């Protein structure tokens, strides 16, 4: 399988804005354990969102993980200077994980 | 509290092995699941498999299974990777993630990752 983002995101602080993670083999579901992964400068990794929409402790409450039709997406509700980074998703096919490309979202200050 | 411990680099030669390591404090180790992850220049991610740090029982994407062992120490609470008969392709930054089997199922805790440079 191969999972397909969005390659790069423009922003503005305060908007909302929206990334998705589409499956090659069909709907993503529950059964995925869709994860939100973000890659800061220095090769600095935090999770985010686990089983579709688990936050992980201490991320702010403006990422929100849902199934938007066909695919896993995340959600930043106003959009900060801070969010600007590299978000992968990963999806959970039986007995291995397969990361999509990553998106870069660019928030312009 | 939560962390990783990944020495920064190896330097080594075409067709050597290398043994990566991942240090785990702060929590107990064997109720977490452990992953490696590798990480090439604008190629994304490539999950290489996990272990169970409890049983020791492991899975791996099948195209790194005859290039990467995966073992832990309990009393030290390490987890290691062996990579055999590296080539160029096998340059990356290795990351070690902690992932949440029991609980919320993410990938919480990440290790800084070891740079791994197969040169002459
Ligand atoms: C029970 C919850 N299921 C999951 O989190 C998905 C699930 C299952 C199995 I078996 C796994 O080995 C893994 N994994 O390796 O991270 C994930």
């Amino acid at each position: 399988a191969v999972v397909t983002q969005e390659s790069a995101l423009t922003t503005s602080p305060g908007e909302t804005v929206t990334l998705t993670c589409r499956s090659s083999t069909g709907a993503v579901t529950t059964s995925n354990y869709a994860n939100w992964v973000q890659e800061k400068p220095d090769h600095l990794f935090t999770g985010l969102i686990g089983g579709t929409n688990n936050r992980a402790p201490g991320v702010p409450a403006r990422f929100s993980g849902s199934l938007i039709g066909n695919k896993a997406a995340l959600t930043i509700t106003g959009a900060q200077t801070e969010d600007e980074a590299i978000y992968f998703c990963a999806l959970w096919y039986s007995n291995h994980w397969v990361f999509g490309g990553g998106t870069k979202l660019t928030v312009l200050e | 509290q939560v962390q990783l411990q990944q020495p920064g680099a190896e330097l080594v030669k075409p067709g050597a092995s290398v043994k990566l390591s991942c240090k785990a404090s702060g929590y107990t180790f064997t109720s977490y699941w452990m992953h490696w992850v590798k990480q090439r220049p604008g190629r994304g991610l490539e999950w290489i498999g996990r272990i169970d740090p409890n049983s020791g029982g492991t899975k791996y994407n099948e195209k790194f299974k005859s290039k990467a062992t995966l073992t832990v120490d309990k009393p030290s609470s390490t987890a290691y990777m062996q990579l055999s008969s590296l080539t160029s392709e096998d340059s990356a930054v290795y990351y070690c993630a902690r992932y949440d089997y029991y609980g919320s199922s993410y990938f919480d805790y990440w290790g800084q990752g070891t740079t791994v440079t197969v040169s002459s």
